[PDB]
């Protein structure tokens, strides 16, 4: 049996940006 | 997506395309999207592509990774928890 | 996230940071979030940053957690259904 | 092959509180 | 949730308490939930709980359930797909 | 590696029935 | 659902069947569907069925795919990335 | 320990045709 468990949290971060077009 | 700043991903044990899911607080938004590894110590928290129609610049947000794992190592399994400051340094 | 009383993780088989999806009977909200233990015995159930814009206090909810098995195990597998009063006490 | 299958179901409980500012 | 008639579940080879992605045809909605054996040959697609502001009696629906394997398996494995009438019988 | 596939499908189904406050 | 040009499949490693996730660029809309395999070198992207709702004609797509792999492999794994241009053909 | 990792990625294609009575 296997759970889906939280591994990892980064807790209130700030968006710094955002791109629509991005490519990568 | 997101680009995550490489010391956060450090920090919270994140793998360059590892699955994120990304909850925003200031829209109620929530969306699943994977880990793109950032600038070391810029700070950066980079919405790429269609999330930036959700999650926008100067929201406060929480990314969370999941692991499947079997019921044993679940009981034991101790999270990486990362807290940021206003730059989303590391405390 | 979600903070649960600790008498409702005991009898759902639920652990501190198991995946949930909270389903809100008022308005239709559906999200997947993670447990928090709660005070045993207070009938807590606390919706915790981005899910308080769906989730609202005196809403009726649904948690819900899942299991991944093998075929075998999931044809005998039985889960465990937990009945509460208005006072979100175990029957 | 693994399946999703029903854990863990609490039915019907009441949200007593909620708190967009949390911090934990 | 969502009650299935016990042929349709045999048909489609789904265990009650199995993970099921319902998508309504009628209004485009798009939910998880899990299946719950319904009497057999009376057709039942019951939507339950919180899935019954999203999802109403007359919509079309379509009923998946999901697995994960391993690259080899994933390769030669046969999905199960049932075809259903205005009544919810196979053919 | 393990992939997520499509297992189940019922095509085109009519719902019937709904209840808001199911118990079970 | 959503048929993929063969090729692209070929070329992003993606099986009839496997699971993907769809977000649209144009209006932020994002849905979990599985692949079907479209006529080669066609450059076919056909949204069916109830996706129809969300993801419309002309619309610019990302297609995702995820696996689940031990945190050995994780580390390793290279996942596989295809650019197109105007006319959905690999670059 | 299974993580969910990025395996495939088809990006910025332009979809082509949406029906919504496909049957198949
Ligand atoms: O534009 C996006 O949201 C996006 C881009 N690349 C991958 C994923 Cl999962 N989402
Ligand atoms: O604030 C929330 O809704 C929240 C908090 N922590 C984890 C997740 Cl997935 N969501
Ligand atoms: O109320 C619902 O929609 C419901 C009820 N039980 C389980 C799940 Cl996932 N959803
Ligand atoms: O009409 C749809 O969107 C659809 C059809 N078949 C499977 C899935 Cl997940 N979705």
């Amino acid at each position: 049996m296997l759970r889906t468990m939280l591994k990892s949290k980064i807790h209130r971060a700030t968006v710094t940006c955002a791109d629509l077009h991005y490519v990568g | 997506x997101v680009t995550i700043d490489a010391d956060l991903m450090d920090a919270a044990d994140l793998l360059e395309g590892e699955q994120v899911t990304i909850v925003d607080i200031d829209n109620g938004a929530r969306l699943v999207t994977y880990a793109i590894t950032g600038e070391r110590g810029s700070g950066v928290i980079g919405i790429n592509g269609a999330a930036a129609h959700l999650v926008h610049p100067g929201d406060l947000v929480i990314l969370i990774a999941y692991a499947t794992m079997d019921d044993a190592r679940a009981r034991t399994y101790q999270p990486r928890i990362v807290f940021v400051d206003a730059y989303n340094k590391p405390i």
